[PDB]
C-alpha cells in the first residue's frame, strides 16, 4: 500500500 | 475451469489493453509533447503598456508599434492636454499581415499580427486634422505594445 | 490497487 | 570482384543524390518566391 | 507526482 | 515488398516524380557486360548489375 | 363508420378526406433510401480525411 | 486541537473540511496546522499522510 | 509508477 | 488448444456489451407542476 | 457460509 | 471473489 | 470490498 | 538501414501537422454591448 | 525585505507578485531589486534562480 | 522532465 | 534560451 | 537540448 | 534537474 | 451462490 | 544562431 | 548589407 | 552568409 | 553587385 508508493516517491524525488 | 482463468486473463489484457499504469504514463507522455509544442521558444517579449508623443513636424519620424502573433494591441487617441481624439478613418498598408478593429466612433484601434515579424505601415485621419497619422507596425519585437498613449502634438475636440 | 481500500 | 561491382555501383550512386535535392528546391522555392510576389491592397474605412 | 492507480504492492 | 509504393502502407505525399514505375520507385536493375553497356543477349557476356 | 379492419381506413368523412389526400399525393409509396453497404462505404470513404 | 475530515480527493489537491467549518485544498507538499506537511494523497482509500504521523481520513459519519 | 514528465521509476517490493 | 481463444473471442464480444452498458448514462427528465 | 467471505475479506485485506 | 484493488483474492474452502 | 455474488463456499 | 527512412517518414508525418498547426492564426472576435 | 512569489511562469518570462502588491515580469537575464540577476526560470517547477542563490517559489497559500 | 516536480 | 522540456538528467 | 539558434548543445550528464 | 540545465546554458554561452 | 439465503 | 542569445 | 540570420559561428 | 547582389562572401572560423 | 552597397 503506502510502503510502495513512498519508497517509489523517494525513489522519484532522488534521481532527477 | 481454468480455461476460465487463462482466457479471462487474457482478454483483460486485450480489451483493455491500456493497463492503469500504461493509462497514466500515456497522459504523462501527452501533456510533456504538447507543454514542448505549446513552448514559445526563447524568452516571449515583455508585455509593456507605453506612451509615445507623436511629432507630425516635417523631419519628424513616424512613431512605431511593437507587436506580436495573435495578441492584440490598442492604440487609444490623445491630444496634447491627453483628452481622446475620434478617429475620422483609418487606411491600413497590407491587412493580409495586419487585422485591426474599431467600434467606428470611439478613439481606438486594437491591431493583431497575422504572420509573425514582417512590418508595415499604418495612416490614421482623426477627426481634425488635415494631417493623417502615420504610424510603423513591426512584430515579433522583444517587447509587445500592449497599450500604447499616443500624445498627439494637436488640439482635439475635447480640450 | 492497494490492500488498505 | 563483388567488392569492385558494389563500389562501382557505390561511386554511380553519388551523382542523384544532387539533382534529387535539386527538385526538392524547386517544390520550396518557387513556392516563397510565389509568397512573396503576393501584394494585398490596403483598405480603407470611412468613420461614421 | 505519483498517479496512485498505477501502484503496485 | 518494401520497394513497391502500393504496399507502402504509409500516405507519402513524397516525391511522386521520381518513382522507376508505379509498382517500384528505384529499379533492381538488368546486367551489364564486362565493358559497361546493356547485356541484352546472353551471348554477349553478362558480368556486372546496373 | 368502421371500415376494413387491419389497414389504413377512415372512421369518417374527415378521415376519408385525409386517406385520398394522402393517396393522391403518393405518400404511400415513399422513394427509396440508399443501402446501409453501398452507401455506408461511400460515407466512411467520403468523411475520412484525405492523405492519412 | 482542530480536527480536519476530508470533504473531497482526487489525485494531486485534497478539500479538507474542519471541525471550525474551516475549508482547505492540499497538494503534496502543504503546509497544515498542527499535523505539520503533508506527505502523500491516498484518493483511492480517503487517507492522508503527514509529517507528524497523523492519518487523515473521511469523517466517519461522511464515509 | 509514472511520473508527470514520462520517465518511469517505480519501486521493487513492498507489502502493508 | 482451439478451446482458450474461442473462449476468449465469446467472453470479449459478451463484455463489449457489458461496458457499453455500463458507459450510457440516461439523463434526468424536469416536469414542472400545474 | 460467511466464513468464506470473512477469510476472503482477511485474505484481502493483509495481500496489499 | 475479486476486490476493487483489481486483484483476485479468494478463499481457499469454507462452508457452514 | 467484498462482492458476496462473487461468493464460492 | 531501412529502420531510418521508416523513421524519418514517420517524422515527417508528424512534423507537416505541426507546421500546418502552427501557420494557423486566428483573427480576435468583437462583442459590443447593449 | 520584500518577498515576492510567483504569479505564474511560462518558458521565458515569469510574472512575479511581491508582497506590496506589485507585479512584474522576467525573462532569462533581468534585475530584481535585492534579489539580483535572474540566473533560471524552471517553468515546469514553478522556480526561479537568480544571482543571490535564493529561489523565488509560487506563494505557500496560492500553489 | 526533472524529479523536482 | 534554454527549453528545459527539452530537457533530461 | 536545441536553442533558439537551432544547433543544438546538450548537457552531457547531470543529477541532483 | 537545474545542474543538467545550467550547464547546457553556460555551453550554449561558451559556444555560440 | 448462498446456503444461508 | 549566434550564441548571445 | 549582412543577412546574419544565416549565421554561422 | 550572403549580400543582396547575389555573390557569396563568407567569413572562415571565429568564435565569441 | 558591387561590394560598395
Amino acid at each position: 500500500c503506502t510502503d510502495a508508493a513512498l519508497a517509489a516517491l523517494e525513489y522519484h524525488k532522488s534521481n532527477a | 475451469e481454468v480455461i476460465d482463468k487463462k482466457a479471462f486473463k487474457d482478454m483483460t489484457r486485450n480489451l483493455y489493453p491500456l493497463n492503469p499504469e500504461q493509462v497514466v504514463k500515456l497522459k504523462q507522455i501527452y501533456e510533456t509533447s504538447e507543454y514542448a509544442k505549446a513552448a514559445t521558444p526563447g524568452t516571449p517579449p515583455k508585455p509593456t503598456a507605453t506612451s509615445q508623443f507623436v511629432n507630425l513636424s516635417p523631419g519628424s519620424t513616424p512613431p512605431v508599434i511593437r507587436l506580436s502573433q495573435g495578441f492584440v494591441s490598442s492604440l487609444v487617441f490623445l491630444d496634447s492636454t491627453g483628452a481622446p481624439w475620434p478617429i475620422a478613418a483609418y487606411d491600413l498598408g497590407d491587412p493580409s499581415s495586419f487585422n485591426i478593429q474599431w467600434d467606428k466612433t470611439s478613439n481606438t484601434l486594437m491591431i493583431q499580427a497575422t504572420k509573425l515579424y514582417n512590418y508595415g505601415n499604418l495612416a490614421v485621419r482623426l477627426r481634425g486634422l488635415n494631417t493623417p497619422v502615420m504610424l510603423t507596425l513591426i512584430p515579433g519585437q522583444k517587447a509587445v505594445d500592449y497599450r500604447v498613449d499616443l500624445r498627439v502634438q494637436g488640439y482635439g475636440p475635447n480640450a | 490497487p492497494f490492500g488498505a481500500d | 570482384i563483388l567488392q569492385k561491382q558494389n563500389e562501382q555501383l557505390a561511386e554511380q550512386k553519388y551523382q542523384q543524390e544532387i539533382q534529387q535535392r535539386t527538385s526538392d528546391m524547386l517544390t520550396a522555392a518557387t513556392q516563397l518566391v510565389q509568397d512573396w510576389k503576393q501584394v494585398e491592397t490596403q483598405v480603407y474605412t470611412e468613420g461614421t | 507526482c505519483v498517479s496512485m492507480i498505477g501502484g503496485s504492492r | 515488398v518494401n520497394n513497391d509504393p502500393a504496399f507502402s502502407t504509409t500516405t507519402s505525399t513524397g516525391n511522386s516524380k521520381n518513382d522507376f514505375s508505379a509498382i517500384a520507385k528505384q529499379q533492381f536493375g538488368v546486367p551489364y557486360k564486362s565493358s559497361g553497356e546493356v547485356c541484352t543477349e546472353y551471348q554477349q557476356v553478362c558480368q556486372t548489375w546496373g | 363508420q368502421s371500415g376494413q379492419d387491419s389497414g389504413l381506413t377512415a372512421k369518417s368523412q374527415a378521415q376519408q378526406a385525409l386517406n385520398f389526400i394522402r393517396y393522391a399525393s403518393a405518400q404511400v409509396t415513399p422513394p427509396s433510401l440508399p443501402k446501409l453497404s453501398a452507401y455506408s462505404e461511400l460515407w466512411n470513404q467520403a468523411t475520412a480525411k484525405p492523405n492519412s | 486541537r482542530i480536527i480536519y475530515y476530508i470533504q473531497a480527493v482526487i489525485p494531486g489537491r485534497a478539500w479538507l473540511i474542519g471541525s471550525n467549518g474551516s475549508t482547505l485544498t492540499v497538494r503534496e507538499g502543504s503546509k497544515i496546522p498542527g499535523y505539520g506537511m503533508v506527505k502523500l494523497i491516498d484518493s483511492l482509500q480517503g487517507r492522508i499522510l503527514t509529517s507528524s504521523g497523523q492519518v487523515i481520513k473521511f469523517s466517519q459519519e461522511d464515509s | 509508477r509514472v511520473s508527470i514528465g514520462g520517465t518511469v521509476y517505480t519501486a521493487k517490493k513492498y507489502d502493508d
